Formats: C-alpha cells, sequence, structure tokens
C-alpha cells in the first residue's frame, strides 16, 4: 500500500546514502549495501510498518587507502530527521550533537524542507562541515544514470602536478558549480579538482578536468 | 516565397551571434584550446 | 626564464603551415629588398620562388620563437624544423 | 515541445500489459477529467434528499448546514482510467478529511454521484466546488498531460556476438518532470532522458547536460539528412558550458563573461 | 607448426584484440555502428602497397611473425601527439590514439597480413612508414582559430 511504497522509497534512499558514503572514501560493511528490503523492513519499520528514522543514523570511517590518499578525510556522521519539517531548534541540537561527538563531517536528511533561518546558520559550525539532502532527491543515484560519467577527486599532489603540467592558474580551468548535484553527492569543496573521463567518439577515453566553485 | 524571405534573415542573425561568441578561441602549441584569457575549453582539440 | 632550454624543448618539430607562410613572406621580402641569397638562382627571378627554393634546401637563417600560453617561449631553428 | 522518453523495465519493455499499467499509473489524470456535472441542490433535510436521481441510493446507503454540493461523473472516463468511483470518494476524503461528507452511489446506478455537504455560505459552496474541480490529483506524476505507448527498435548483441534487432515498448510523454519520474516504479531510472537540457542541468548535473545538449543539436541538424563533423559541435557545446552553467548565446551570457571590454562591447 | 614461443606472441596479441573488442563494443559504441571518421585511411595504403610490389599470385610470404608483431607493437607507441616526458603527457598520448590504435590493430593482424595481403618484408616496412608519416601530417596545427 502507501506505506509499502513509502518504505521502499526510504530503503532506496538509504541505499543511495550508503553508496554515496562508500564512494567518498568511507568504509561500510559489504552486506550492508547488500541489505535486503525485508530485513530493512524488520530492522526499521514498526509493528504497524511505520519507520523509525532515529533508528537509521549511523557512522562510517575513512578507508585506509583513501585515508592516506586524502589527508583530511575524517569521521563522517549521518542522520535522518525525525520531524517531517525542520526548525531552528532541530538544527541547533543537531549541530551541538555533531560538535560534542566531534565529527569533522556530518550529513542531515529532511523530508519536506529547511526553514531559511536554519539554513542561514548552517555554515556556522566550522571547522566541522555540515550538509543537507532532501530525501526525494536521493531516491535514485544520479551517478548511475546513463549520461552521467564518473567523477574522480584528486589529491593535493595530483592537482598540483596537473596544474604544473599545463603551467596554469586555478581559475583558468573549467568550473563546476559547488551546488552541482554531483558536486553535492561527492561533497565537493572550493578549490578541489575532479577529473572526469568521458566516452569520446574520436578517442574513446577523453579525460576532462574541472575545478569547483 | 514568404517562408524563404523570413528564414534568410534569421539564419544570418544566428550565424552572426555564433561567430561573435567563439571568435577568440584558438589552438595554442600545448595542444589545449583556450580563449583569450587563458581558460582551457578542450585540453586536446576535439579530443583527438 | 621565459626561454626554455633546447634539451627540454617540447613543441612539435614539424613546420606548421603558418610558420611556412610567415617565413616565406619574410624571407622573400628581405630577399626582394637587397638581402643576401643563401642558395643559387638560375631562372627563378621571383623573390618568392627564391625563398621557396632556399627553404627546400634548408638554408634559411631564421629562428622561430613560439610563445607558450603562459608567456614562456622556446627557440626553434628553421634549420632543425622538419619541413614536410 | 516538452517531451520525455521513458525507458521501461526489460521485462515490461517486452510486456505490453505491464507497459499499459505503468503508463496508466504515470498519467496525471485529475478529478477534473472524470467529473461530468456539478449542481448545487439545497437539501434542507440532512437525513434525506428531495431529488430522485439518488434518493433511493442515498436512502439505502443511510440504513449541519443544509447546502449540498452534488457532482456527476462520466462512467467512460473512470472505466478507461481503470479507477473506480469509490477511490474518488476516498481520495476526496484524504485531501479534505471531513469538511465535506462524501456520500457515494453505486456503479450499477446510471449516474455515479458523489455528494458533499458543508460542515453567507452560498458563494462558499461554489468556491469549494471550484477548488475541488482543480486542486485534487488522483494518479500520475504532476505535469504530465499525456503519455504515449511508443514502440522502439534497438540493436542488441546476440549469443553468437552478432547484433540483432529487438522490438521494445516505451513511454513518451508531453510535459517535463525529470526528478519525480525516475522514482516511479516500473521505469529504468538509469537511462530516462528528457528533451529540456535545463532539467538535465537541474537534476543530472552538468556533464549529463553537456551530452544532452550535444545530442539535441545533432538531432536538430541531422533530421533533414545533413551531417557535420562532430568536433565542431563538440567545441560549441564545450564552450557553451565551460564555466559550469548554461552560457546562453546572447548579449547577456557573452557580455556577462569577464573577458576584455573591447570584446563584449562590439557584439 | 606446433611451436610455442610463437604461440605465446600470438596469444598475447589475440588477447589484446579481445580486450579491445570488449572495450569498444561495451563502452564506445553501444548500438553497434562500426562506421566512423578516423584519421589516415588504411585500405588505401594497403592496396597502394599491393600495387607498388605486385602482390598478387600465391607467392609465399618471407616475413616472420615476430617481426610483424614487433613492428605493430612498436608503432602503437610512436604516434606522437604531445611531446614530453611528464607522466600526464604520456597518459594523454595514450588516451588520444586509443581508437586509432584500435583501428590499426583491427587491420594489421598477422592472419590478415599473411593471407589477405600477403605483403613481403619491405612492403610491410613501407606500410608502417607510410602510416607513421601520414598520421603525423594529419594533425591540427597551432594557431588554427578553430
Amino acid at each position: 500500500e502507501d506505506n509499502n511504497r513509502i518504505i521502499s522509497r526510504l530503503w532506496r534512499s538509504f541505499r543511495t546514502v550508503k553508496e554515496m558514503a562508500a564512494d567518498r572514501g568511507y568504509f561500510i560493511s559489504q552486506e550492508e549495501m547488500d541489505q535486503s528490503l525485508e530485513e530493512f523492513r524488520s530492522k526499521i519499520c514498526d509493528s504497524m510498518g511505520n519507520p523509525q528514522r532515529k533508528l537509521m543514523s549511523f557512522l562510517a570511517n575513512p578507508t585506509p587507502e583513501a585515508l592516506e590518499k586524502y589527508s583530511d578525510l575524517g569521521t563522517l556522521w549521518v542522520e535522518f530527521c525525525d520531524e517531517p519539517s525542520v526548525g531552528i531548534k532541530t538544527m541547533r541540537n543537531f549541530c551541538l550533537r555533531i560538535q560534542e561527538k566531534n565529527f569533522s563531517t556530518g550529513i542531515f536528511i529532511y523530508q519536506n524542507n529547511i526553514t531559511p533561518s536554519a539554513n542561514k546558520m548552517i555554515p556556522t559550525v566550522s571547522p566541522a562541515i555540515i550538509e543537507t539532502f532532501q530525501e526525494s532527491d536521493l531516491v535514485v543515484n544520479i551517478t548511475h544514470h546513463e549520461l552521467v560519467p564518473k567523477h574522480i577527486r584528486l589529491s593535493d599532489g595530483e592537482k598540483s602536478q596537473l596544474l604544473q603540467r599545463y603551467k596554469l592558474k586555478e581559475s583558468q580551468l573549467p568550473r563546476i558549480q559547488r551546488e552541482d548535484p554531483v558536486a553535492r553527492y561527492l561533497g565537493l569543496k572550493r578549490g578541489q579538482v575532479v577529473k572526469i573521463i568521458r566516452r569520446s567518439e574520436t578517442s574513446g577515453r577523453y579525460a576532462s578536468y574541472r575545478i569547483c566553485l | 516565397l514568404i517562408d524563404t524571405a523570413v528564414k534568410t534573415a534569421e539564419t544570418g542573425y544566428i550565424q552572426r551571434r555564433l561567430v561573435k561568441a567563439l571568435e577568440d578561441i584558438m589552438v595554442h602549441y600545448d595542444g589545449t584550446t583556450r580563449n583569450s584569457l587563458g581558460d582551457i575549453i578542450q585540453f586536446l582539440y576535439g579530443e583527438d | 626564464e621565459l626561454a626554455i632550454l633546447k634539451e627540454e624543448r617540447t613543441t612539435t618539430p614539424y613546420l606548421t603551415k603558418y610558420e611556412r607562410a610567415r617565413i616565406l613572406g619574410t624571407r622573400a621580402l628581405q630577399i626582394s629588398m637587397n638581402a643576401p641569397v643563401l642558395v643559387d638562382i638560375e631562372g627563378e627571378t621571383d623573390p618568392l620562388q627564391i625563398a621557396m627554393k632556399e627553404l627546400s634546401q634548408r638554408k634559411i637563417p631564421l629562428v622561430i620563437r613560439r610563445y607558450l600560453p603562459d608567456g614562456s617561449y622556446e627557440d626553434w631553428g628553421c634549420d632543425e624544423l622538419i619541413v614536410d | 515541445t516538452p517531451a520525455l522518453t521513458v525507458y521501461l523495465d526489460r521485462e515490461i519493455a517486452l510486456d505490453i500489459e505491464k507497459a499499459k499499467v505503468i503508463q496508466s499509473s504515470i498519467e496525471y489524470t485529475t478529478l477534473k477529467n472524470v467529473t461530468s456535472a456539478t449542481e448545487i441542490y439545497y437539501d434542507p433535510d440532512p437525513t434525506s434528499t428531495v431529488i430522485e436521481e439518488d434518493f433511493d441510493t442515498v436512502e439505502a446507503y443511510f440504513s449541519q448546514s443544509p447546502w449540498l454540493l452534488r457532482l456527476e461523473l462520466d462512467r467512460a472516463r473512470m472505466l478507461d482510467k481503470q479507477l473506480t468511483m469509490n477511490q474518488v470518494a476516498d481520495k476526496i476524503s484524504e485531501v479534505f478529511s471531513d469538511d465535506l461528507f462524501v456520500m457515494w452511489s453505486e456503479d450499477n446506478a446510471d449516474k455515479l454521484i458523489i455528494r458533499c455537504r458543508v460542515i453567507e455560505e452560498d458563494q462558499m459552496l461554489k468556491r469549494i466546488e471550484a477548488h475541488m474541480l482543480d486542486l485534487i490529483a488522483l494518479r500520475g506524476i504532476p505535469g504530465i498531460s499525456k503519455v504515449y505507448m511508443v514502440k522502439h527498435k534497438v540493436s542488441v548483441p546476440d549469443e553468437s556476438g552478432e547484433y540483432k534487432n529487438e522490438e521494445l515498448w516505451a513511454l513518451e510523454t508531453d510535459g517535463i518532470n525529470l526528478a519525480e519520474v525516475m522514482a516511479v516504479p516500473g521505469v529504468d531510472s538509469s537511462r530516462t532522458y528528457s528533451n529540456s537540457f535545463v532539467e538535465i542541468l537541474s537534476v543530472l548535473g552538468i556533464e549529463a547536460t553537456r551530452s544532452s545538449l550535444y545530442k539535441e543539436i545533432l538531432n536538430v541538424i541531422a533530421f533533414d539528412g545533413s551531417y557535420v563533423n562532430y568536433r565542431h559541435m563538440a567545441l560549441l557545446v564545450d564552450v557553451m558550458t565551460s564555466r559550469g552553467y548554461l552560457m546562453a548565446i546572447t548579449r547577456h551570457g557573452i557580455n556577462r563573461a569577464d573577458t576584455g571590454a573591447l570584446m563584449r562591447c562590439s557584439f | 607448426l606446433g611451436d610455442v614461443e610463437l604461440q605465446k606472441e600470438l596469444n598475447s596479441e589475440y588477447e589484446q584484440l579481445v580486450s579491445d573488442r570488449k572495450f569498444l563494443r561495451e563502452i564506445v559504441f553501444v548500438n553497434g555502428d562500426h562506421n566512423w571518421p578516423l584519421p589516415v585511411n588504411l585500405r588505401r595504403i594497403i592496396q597502394n602497397a599491393q600495387q607498388i610490389f605486385h602482390l598478387d599470385r600465391a607467392k609465399a610470404s618471407d616475413l616472420t611473425i615476430p617481426e610483424i608483431i614487433h613492428g605493430v607493437r612498436d608503432l602503437c607507441k610512436k604516434l606522437f601527439v604531445l611531446r614530453g616526458e611528464n607522466e600526464l603527457i604520456k597518459e594523454a598520448q595514450q588516451n588520444a590514439t586509443s581508437l586509432f590504435q584500435c583501428l590499426v590493430r583491427a587491420r594489421l593482424a598477422t592472419r590478415r597480413i599473411l593471407e589477405e595481403f600477403r605483403l613481403n618484408r619491405d612492403a610491410f616496412e613501407w606500410v608502417l612508414g607510410t602510416i607513421e608519416a601520414q598520421f603525423q601530417r594529419s594533425l591540427v596545427h597551432p594557431g588554427e582559430m578553430v
């Protein structure tokens, strides 16, 4: 019924989030991304079938390979909003929980919206960095659509060498909006450089660089 | 007749706009395609 | 600084059409205004023809200075450039 | 020309009936379509009605302000969209809870009538009637006027390694809603494409926007039968989106570039 | 007949072709269209070589398979596009000539050469030199206001 489709959507979103966390460099248990739908139902859906959002938050940590490749990839916290709507109090307490738990990166997921006032104080938790993603926006993973190619972030050494190669300035490169949906998905930040390899009908494998704004 | 008469001017305008847009892009020695400022649009013209 | 040493030159060694045309015109002008000729003239009184022949023999004393996008340049000799 | 090309599931792409079901699901038929008539009868008695069209039916179903909002429906539309009237009553219930009592006739009755009773009010009844005719959505993603059961042919590799044609069903639509449709069950969410590259930028990021733009330009030019070297159109698109946002080719986008003044002035 | 040191070279090259077919067929061209613009036509060079040396009849080839595969492998690394020793330069060089190298291998396979073309040693040398020079002239020059 309506509840069933709602749970299916929630599970798909959870899968999307887990895969996202995996891609950025943070380890997860393998079966977890393999988590089936009905075990999700039992794990989260109530006796009546209603979900338990607080029962969804969890933690992840950098894989050692990514951890050594990217120096700053610190502990990631994830969490789902219980309230169908978001207010200042919710974001205040969430920021306090992030700060006390001391997570360099945190992610918030709502259902309807975020009051603009709350959005205003979002960047006010530095150096801890926070982000939000609507649930519906995460139903289907975009990086798995046909047209979208695969973005790859660079290390400081990699990007520095690249710029040394062409004898360039950081502004001189093509630019990708930090609010670009893929940029959000990869948690892009200012100054980073993501390399995109593209299916080129004249050389097959064209490697394209970009910088973020 | 009317269709031809209308179409000619519009095509001319569009061609003018395009030519003005790309007028500065050229191919340097490094093999990268940059406009005047130095922005790089293609690292290897046409990807080949 | 803006120059780059001949050991590490990276630009193509073939002579591009534009370089061909510019060198030909420059030399033919110089030739046509009392500049010395580095090869023989038999019947081709046309300074442009003299320049074409002289290039064909790789006997033209001109150095291309190519400018890199950044601003650095490198020096190729018309002698060394592989003329197709 | 807003249009979507929706790829169905491999099973459903070869399945005509499930294609029909999926299309019917996506199609955004609202209660306005199904409604046939709307008449305001003043029923002073809440316990019964003075109208023979449903007097027997409402009386048999039985066992506040008296203004009654009575509307008729067209049997053909409900049966063709496969949704029954009781579902219409239920949907009215969720949208408006209990401010209007929904008394519903039976399909065996010639006129399918849903009754609404209000809980200067004469104009308010007509205002409710108007807001009802419009702001209730029964089924389908918003923004989809119609959908087409387009058939498709595609080259498919075969067991031996050859490429063999394979007829596959598909859905084409008028109306663009990219983000919402991919989450509709029964549809391949990794391939679906829209003709409005603006929504491509909005949803599937920039690179997808580049590819969709190029495909659209190529289709436009090549429809007649012409052909252009790919590198040129590639250069055009990759300049169009070098900065990361659609640098629409006009005075605005070109001049909004931070290049030399002498350049943008001349244009 | 029955040798192995040749069988290993042949196996390596055949695996290279298998990988190339998988890559192209599954990444580049999804539908199956195998007609595309590419630089330096080959069929013409092949038949020019045929004519230049009168390569009809069933005269036996005097060309060793190892020489053929050695030249082919060497050729694929000689198609200069960017000249410089940075790693990134070399990776770009590899990326550029990907489909052109795929075409070259698709044509100059040992079976193809020995049977359909029956080239000799000098004929093969001329083919390789011709492909090299023709590609090298087929570059976009600096300064083109593309």
